[PDB]
């Protein structure tokens, strides 16, 4: 009910202060930036890792490399096991574009 | 070539000083095209499921290979789909492979088994293959035309099966003077001994413009360019990578200052781990930074530098195949790979990517002049040629760490020199 | 002129009981490479010429082509002062030829010449295309 | 309408225009068209007089945890 009227107020990946404006970086702790984005790519590259060896076992445990996927087998380990990695990128995905891009996209 | 250049003139160094030492220019690099587009991911929307790639896959390829089967079985043509087959009856079918291994680990060194069956499939369904056809050399993922009749048991008998070839290729111009164009993978910064250290430095000093006579000086001031092609930091463990991001920006700050440099990430290098990978973020990289002629580009690369056009990975496609065959020699991996039109077909089922939807971008739409692979553990290098005229060089890079080995590609003759340093070790040869 | 930098070596080398390579004595007294090169060959010459029994060991670099297999590499060495000859012997065409250091006691493995190297490197970062024979254009800091 | 829900519940299962449980209905309706397959221009004509309603522009089987 009340999870909907949600401020979402963004934090600083060092320290855990709440503040305004939309850098990941605080103010105090932003020297120490470079060994914070190599920490959680690593993270990001596990994660990568992981949705790739499950979403393609459903495939080969289906018989079929050209058809859609439907099992919702509740005894399988397999679903719902392949439901929350897609949620777990989702999130360390957009906590990396806190960081600018890596270059341009248009040229 | 190069060498041969660098003895021309007269030698000055074993003599007392003097009023005036020669100084060069670097030649200019006045043509330059990134076209690596369809490798830069600017949107990155997960989510979906792996199906819609093999099937663009599919739709793709089947005129290629139906028009090649025209011509190399008579255009009296039998093709057909899987199933409209008659019994015992002479025909062609397009399809894609699955190999069946065993001892392919699933989630709860070579990994080919004396048996494992290969299974022709369509988008409806499958049918088993035997007959004269190899088991071993081939991977889950090629597409491919085939010759043969349904027998009785279900099974299918082959004759003869083709591949889908190489793509076309216009030429290119002629170049006056002749550049050249340094390779190199694998530092291996973060372990790795300490001749790696001394070849390192005599490597950056020979073209930066340090070390040897005006012979010397006057040829290395022609290397236009230098791509480095991942596995920049060699890792040990993970779970030593702060420290290392330290030394990398070093390195490339002294490559900065006189020749443009081109850096792509590897397979342990701080990026994703899907097939495109993206640049490397800037923000590890204070000093070098300052000059614009460094540049960060896609693990896939493409370019067009001075009239000739370069493709090239670090060697993730060529391993991967190299873990799933029986073949060894990593230039006719990476040649095969070339006949069969696609970079990486064992993607996705044991290599992962990013779930494409509208295209896949594997496919050869053209046929390069240059194609070169990555962390390759000894030197090699080759000439092909297409069935048109199309001609290919095929150059394998070694891995600088154990061989202390880089890459000279000339860029009017088109051929492929091997540079190798060494300094001298614990080396006494009274004991 | 020339007692200027043979005083300078001689405290460098017999006195403060150093390593001297050619980049370490360029950044020190802000010469050419080449000359400084040249500058280490008119030491050695005139102290092993003077006197044949010196505490003095020398470590050259030897470059050039070479063929294994059929295929023409190009090989650069640097080298001791026991085993030049044959390393030139060796080879097929000959390329370049100075001289790298030189030392007062003889060290064991390759070891402290990249040490040398990197410390002299480490504190003098906003220079080193200064005394180098290629310089190009476009690489001025823009970004 | 109830005849526009059957003509959009065909095109979603018809095999020679891709393994669509993934995406939007007319990004499929475009990519078939891109490749020139043979899109019907009927399952286009009702996705233009329709604002973002999500059961004229969705999948099937765009609820259905797989
Ligand atoms: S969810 Fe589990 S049981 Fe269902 S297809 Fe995937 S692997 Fe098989
Ligand atoms: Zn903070």
């Amino acid at each position: 009910g009340l999870l909907a009227f949600a401020k979402r107020r963004n934090c600083c990946i060092g320290c855990r202060t709440v503040l305004s404006h939309q850098g990941a970086v605080c103010e105090f702790c932003q020297p120490r930036e470079s060994e914070l984005y190599q920490k959680e790519v690593s993270h990001l590259n596990a994660l990568e890792e992981r949705f790739s060896r499950l979403w393609t076992q459903c495939q080969r445990c289906q018989g079929s490399l050209h058809e859609d996927v439907i099992c919702t087998s509740r005894d399988c380990p397999i679903f719902y096991m392949r439901k929350k990695v897609r949620k777990d990128l989702e999130d360390q995905e957009q906590l990396l574009r806190r960081f600018g891009p890596p270059g341009p996209e248009a040229w | 070539m190069f060498s041969e250049q660098a003895a021309q003139r007269a030698h000055t160094l074993l003599s007392p000083p003097s009023a005036n030492n020669a100084t060069f220019a670097r030649v200019p690099v006045a043509t330059y095209t990134n076209s690596s587009q369809p490798f830069r991911l600017g949107e990155r929307s997960f989510s979906r499921q792996y199906a819609h790639i093999y099937a663009t896959r599919l739709i793709q390829m089947r005129p290629f290979l139906e028009n090649r089967a025209q011509q190399h079985w008579g255009s009296g043509v039998g093709v057909k789909k899987l199933c409209e087959l008659q019994p015992e009856e002479k025909c062609c079918v397009v399809g894609t492979l699955f190999k069946a291994m065993p001892l392919q680990p699933s989630i709860l060194s070579k990994y080919i088994h004396p048996d494992d069956e290969l299974v022709l499939e369509d988008e409806l369904q499958r049918i088993k293959l035997k007959g004269t056809i190899d088991v071993s050399k081939l991977v889950t993922g090629t597409v491919l035309a085939v010759f043969g009749s349904v027998r009785d048991d279900g099974k299918f008998l082959v004759e003869d099966y083709c591949f889908a070839d190489l793509a076309p290729q216009k030429p290119a111009p002629p170049l006056d003077t002749d550049r050249f164009v340094l390779l190199v993978s694998g530092l291996g910064l973060g372990g790795g001994g300490g001749e790696s250290l001394l070849g390192t430095q005599l490597l950056v000093d020979v073209v930066t413009g340090q070390l040897g006579d005006e012979g010397e000086q006057c040829s290395a001031a022609h290397v236009s360019r230098v791509i480095l092609a991942g596995n920049l930091l060699s890792h040990s463990t993970q779970s030593a990578s702060v420290e290392a991001v330290k030394m990398l920006d070093e390195i490339l700050l002294q490559l900065s200052a006189s020749v443009p440099v081109d850096v792509m990430p590897g397979e342990f290098d701080p990026t994703n781990y899907t097939l495109p990978q993206q640049p490397l973020h800037p923000c590890m990289f204070p000093l070098a930074t300052a000059y614009s002629t460094l540049q960060l580009v896609t693990n896939p690369y493409q370019a067009t530098i001075d009239g000739v056009r370069f493709l090239g990975t670090s060697g993730q496609n060529v391993s991967d195949i190299f873990r799933y065959s029986s073949m060894e020699d990593h230039l006719e991996i990476l040649e095969w790979t070339l006949r069969v039109r696609h970079i990486s077909p064992t993607a996705p089922d044991t290599l992962g990517c990013y779930p494409f939807y509208k295209t896949d971008p594997f496919i050869f739409p053209e046929c390069p002049h240059v194609y070169f692979c990555g962390n390759t553990p000894s030197f090699g290098s080759k000439i092909i040629r297409g069935p048109e005229d199309q001609t290919v060089l095929l150059v394998t890079v070694p891995d600088f760490s154990a061989t202390q080995t880089a890459c000279l590609v000339n860029l009017r003759s088109l051929a492929c020199q091997p540079i190798s340093f060494s300094g001298f070790g614990a080396e006494d040869d009274d004991l | 002129a020339d007692q200027l930098y043979l005083e300078n070596i001689d405290e460098f080398v017999t006195d403060q009981n150093k390593i001297v390579t050619y980049k370490w004595l360029s950044y020190t007294l802000g010469v050419h490479v080449n000359q400084a090169k040249q500058m280490l060959y008119d030491y050695v010459e005139r102290k092993r010429k003077e006197n044949s029994g010196a505490q003095l060991h020398v470590t050259y670099l030897v470059s050039g082509s070479l063929i294994q297999n059929g295929h023409s590499c190009h090989k650069v060495a640097v080298v001791r002062e026991d085993k030049l000859e044959a390393v030139k012997s060796k080879l097929a065409v000959t390329a370049s030829i100075h001289v790298y250091s030189i030392q007062k006691a003889m060290l064991k493995d390759s070891g402290p010449l990249f040490n040398t190297d990197y410390d002299i490197l480490k504190s003098n970062l906003q220079n080193c295309s200064k005394f180098s024979a290629i310089q190009c254009a476009a690489a001025v800091p823009r970004a | 309408e109830e005849a526009e829900l059957e003509l959009l519940r065909q095109f979603d299962l018809a095999w020679q225009y891709g393994p669509c449980t993934g995406i939007t209905r007319l990004q499929r309706w475009c990519r078939a068209k891109q490749m020139g397959l043979e899109p019907p221009p009927e399952v286009w004509q009702v996705l233009k007089t329709h604002p973002g309603d999500p059961r004229f522009q969705c999948s099937l089987w765009h609820l259905y945890p797989l």
